[PDB]
């Protein structure tokens, strides 16, 4: 969450439009934040998230990717 | 009474209701205080400074003013008045000329120089030159102003 | 030797501090390294509070003292010399804020004499003394403004302009500007049982639940909020209970966490969880 | 939350990453100006990009506010005569000459580097011409004709004719001067540009006015209250 | 004869509108800053009367060059009074 290489990748997945100078997220189809859905799993390694609490992020964003994921 | 501390704060109060115009007057000639002699002594300044604000004689009365203002801004009558007083007499030299101080004007500038060192505070209301001034800074250079001027058309009098 | 309240500048810049020697130093901080600039001085009293205005109007800082006197010294060509100074108050003053940028430059002090004063600055160097006695029994003792909260024309939205006050009276007396240009006591909050030391306003993040924090002497923490807005009901809710009194109380603008300062020497930071009691996060120092 | 705990480490695009995908639109403006005040140094895509080639400008949000909001930054953390310049190139001003003028004014010392008061008087008219200004108009006409002024009697030192403008700026000077007289208002280091400014062009030209204010303020303050009329007090 | 051409400018300057003196005497003190301890100390208590006789005798609007008004007189009676409470 540190980087901007996340942040960049995830700008890219959102259409955002200027709607009353204001800006809100109109179509979203992912994210590469902490803890999201499939594009998560990449940026969990043994350099981003040390290792002794590494597995069970990447456990539980596993099952979040295979139940809440289409 | 105790000792001379009643005494020199009765002189400062005296010098500094003197010292109010351009002419000392206020206790003119009704100072006296004479008290054995070492009590007495010390109240010569005042009576000098009355003789020459009330009588002159040539540069005599102004020699005696210059020589009891030196006494008294060497740490002996206070610190006070001296400055209003060292202010008032330098107004009277050559502000606006050239003149002459025998045995004075070094003695003027030594005075002047160690009161911008340590401490000066001026407060009396001369005449029209102090209504014109606004800083107490003023006096001294125009006090060393006269007295370079004095130096310079009074030292090439060789015989 | 010891100081009272130091709080920063905009966006993490300099930090003005204030002690009980009458000087109200103004150190900076660049990097995390601690740098003082000038030393402001000239009061007869301690200084108590210190608040700095916005960086819309310059760069001004306004620092109450125990002299009966508000001072508002300016910062521009590195010249940080007194441009106005207030001294309409009879005792001395306890806490001096800022009003938002949306109304202005407006200050409001208050004394320990029952009265609020609120500088207003016009189109230049001339505010306007707006003081209103008889707010308080023995004094006031806290002074902060609410949120600038915004109500088809080209003109600016004219604001309810709150601000709530504590005294030594056991009671937060809430003000509101009229539209006449005076101020009233809205409603009153007599909830402690002692002298409140420090009342903060909670700053509102878009929400409409505006929330207000006291402080007494009693040891315990009031948390006042609003159900709604136009509606005077401000149910107070109990926080924490020390044995001690409090000092000061300052709120975060993120997660809106209390900063509960007093007790035992040390600061706590307090939380509201989801289930609506409030908990300590962790303990400073 | 989420842009709350993304903003408590200091992560900035995050932050606004977060507060932009809210429901209410008054909401997340505010929150969107809250994280732009509180940092816009760290993430700015103009002037020097360094926020991985345009961070903010990417979001589909305006950059007159995170802009305006790192002016402001700098012109409480930095000073005011490098914050200056920062705020009228930037294309989002909308009536700010006074802030500006303001702020140019603490640079008033070293004669010799007249060149970024020059620069800034000419940047100051962009501004005022893009913001729709046609009528408050006089302290950057003041600051553009006491520069020309001092460059003409820095090359000319024989010329002593009237310069056409040279009356309208020493009365802009004296009615910006005049402020404690006019609206009550204690400027300091305003005053002391303005009061600087018209002393530069009086060793030429005439100037008949620009002084103090009598004994009121000297000898009852501090016996210091701004020189002016040396030659006339120590002269006749 | 620096002080004779200071003084022969400032008498040209009161015959034609009197607004250069305050100028010359701060580019003086400017240029003549670094002195001794009693030399310089004499030189600050002398560019102070000037300074307030200037402000004394002077009523309109504002000219203060070579020197960064207001500001800049308090500047300078604070740098007077610290090197009157160091030499003290």
């Amino acid at each position: 969450k540190l980087y901007q290489t996340p942040l960049e990748l995830k700008l890219k997945h959102s259409t955002v439009h200027v709607d009353e100078l204001c800006p809100l997220i109109v179509p979203n189809l992912g994210v590469a934040v902490i803890h999201d859905y499939a594009d998560w799993v990449k940026e969990a390694s043994g350099d981003l998230p040390e290792a002794q609490i590494v597995k069970h992020w990447s456990l539980t964003w596993t099952l979040c990717e295979a139940l809440w994921g289409h | 009474a105790k000792d001379a501390a009643f005494a020199t704060l009765v002189s400062d109060r005296f010098l500094r209701d003197y010292c109010e115009r351009g002419c000392f007057s206020d206790l003119d000639l009704i100072d006296n205080l004479g008290p054995a002699m070492m009590l007495s002594d010390r109240l010569t300044f005042l009576g000098k400074y009355r003789e020459f604000h009330r009588m002159y004689g040539e540069k005599r009365f102004a020699d005696a003013a210059s020589l009891l203002l030196s006494l008294m801004t060497s740490r002996i009558a206070p610190r006070s008045f001296w400055m209003t007083l060292l202010t008032d007499a330098l107004p009277l030299l050559e502000q606006k000329q050239v003149i002459f101080s025998a045995e004075q004007t070094y003695e003027l500038m030594r005075c002047l120089e160690d009161l911008t060192s340590r401490r000066p505070v001026h407060g009396e209301s001369d005449t029209e030159q102090l209504q014109d001034d606004d800083i107490e800074t003023t006096k001294v250079e125009m006090l060393r102003l006269s007295l370079a001027r004095n130096l310079a058309r009074a030292i090439i009098r060789e015989g | 030797d010891m100081i009272h309240d130091a709080q920063m500048d905009y966006y993490g810049t300099r930090l003005a501090t204030c002690s009980s020697d009458r000087s109200v130093k103004i150190f900076d901080v660049r990097n995390g390294g601690q740098i003082l600039i000038a030393d402001l001085r000239g009061h007869e009293g301690p200084v108590w509070q210190v608040a700095w205005a916005h960086p819309m109007y310059g760069n001004i800082l306004a620092s109450c003292s125990y002299d009966r006197k508000v001072i508002i010294w300016r910062e521009e060509n590195g010249t940080w010399e007194k441009s106005h100074e207030h001294a309409g108050h009879d005792s001395s003053v306890n806490s001096v804020c800022w009003a938002p940028h949306d109304y202005g430059l407006i200050l409001a002090c208050g004394s320990s004499d029952g009265a609020i004063s609120l500088l207003t600055y016009t189109g230049e160097g001339q505010w306007e003394v707006k003081k209103i006695n008889n707010a308080h029994t023995i004094g006031c003792n806290a002074v902060s403004w609410a949120p600038a909260v915004v109500p088809p024309s080209g003109q600016k939205p004219n604001y309810i302009k709150r601000f709530a006050s504590g005294g030594c009276d056991n009671l937060i007396k809430l003000w509101k500007e009229e539209e006449d240009g005076q101020w009233k006591e809205e409603q009153k909050l007599e909830a402690h049982s002692d002298w409140v030391r420090d009342v903060a306003w909670a700053p509102s993040i878009g929400l409409p639940t505006s929330t207000i924090a006291s402080c007494s002497q009693d040891g315990r923490v009031f948390i006042w909020t609003c159900d709604d807005a136009s509606s005077n009901t401000w149910s107070p809710k109990l926080l924490h209970k020390f044995n001690d009194v409090v000092w000061h109380v300052s709120w975060s603008i993120t997660a809106n966490i209390l900063a509960v300062s007093g007790g035992d020497n040390k600061v706590t930071l307090w939380k509201e969880s989801v289930d609506g009691q409030w908990v300590c996060i962790s303990d400073v120092n | 939350s989420y842009a709350g705990q993304l903003e408590s480490e200091g992560l900035w695009e995050w932050a606004i990453f977060v507060l932009l995908h809210i429901d209410n639109s008054g909401i997340r403006e505010k929150a969107v100006r809250e994280l732009l005040t509180r940092h816009c140094q760290l993430l700015e895509t103009p002037e020097s990009w360094a926020k991985e080639t345009f961070l903010t400008q990417k979001l589909r949000v305006p950059a007159k506010w995170i802009h305006e909001a790192k002016a402001v930054r700098a012109h409480m953390e930095s000073d005011k005569h490098l914050e200056a310049l920062c705020l009228f190139k930037a294309e989002h001003w909308n009536r700010c000459h006074k802030l500006i003028i303001r702020h140019l004014a603490s640079d008033a010392i070293i004669n010799e580097n007249y060149d970024y008061l020059k620069g800034f008087l000419e940047d100051l008219a962009p501004p005022e011409r893009s913001s729709l200004i046609q009528d408050w108009e006089t302290s950057g006409l003041v600051y553009l004709d006491y520069i020309r002024v001092i460059e003409m009697l820095r090359h000319i030192q024989q010329v002593d004719c009237s310069g056409n403008d040279l009356e309208q700026l020493h009365i802009k000077v004296t009615s910006l001067c005049s402020r404690i007289e006019q609206i009550q208002c204690y400027s300091a280091k305003d005053r002391l540009a303005q009061s600087d400014m018209a002393k530069r062009v009086a060793n030429l030209s005439t100037p008949d006015p620009q002084r103090v204010p009598l004994r009121l303020l000297a000898p009852h303050i501090g016996r210091l209250p701004m020189p002016e009329d040396y030659a006339m007090d120590e002269l006749r | 004869h620096n002080y004779y051409e200071l003084l022969y400018a400032f008498h040209i300057y009161r015959h034609n509108y009197r607004k250069a003196g305050t100028v010359m005497f701060e580019y003086g003190m400017r240029l003549g800053r670094e002195v001794r301890t009693l030399r310089g100390l004499e030189k600050q208590g002398n560019c102070y009367l000037a300074a307030l006789n200037c402000l004394r005798l002077i009523r309109p609007e504002y000219a203060w060059i070579v020197q960064p008004e207001i500001l800049e007189l308090e500047d300078l009676e604070k740098e007077c009074s610290l090197a009157r409470i160091r030499l003290t």
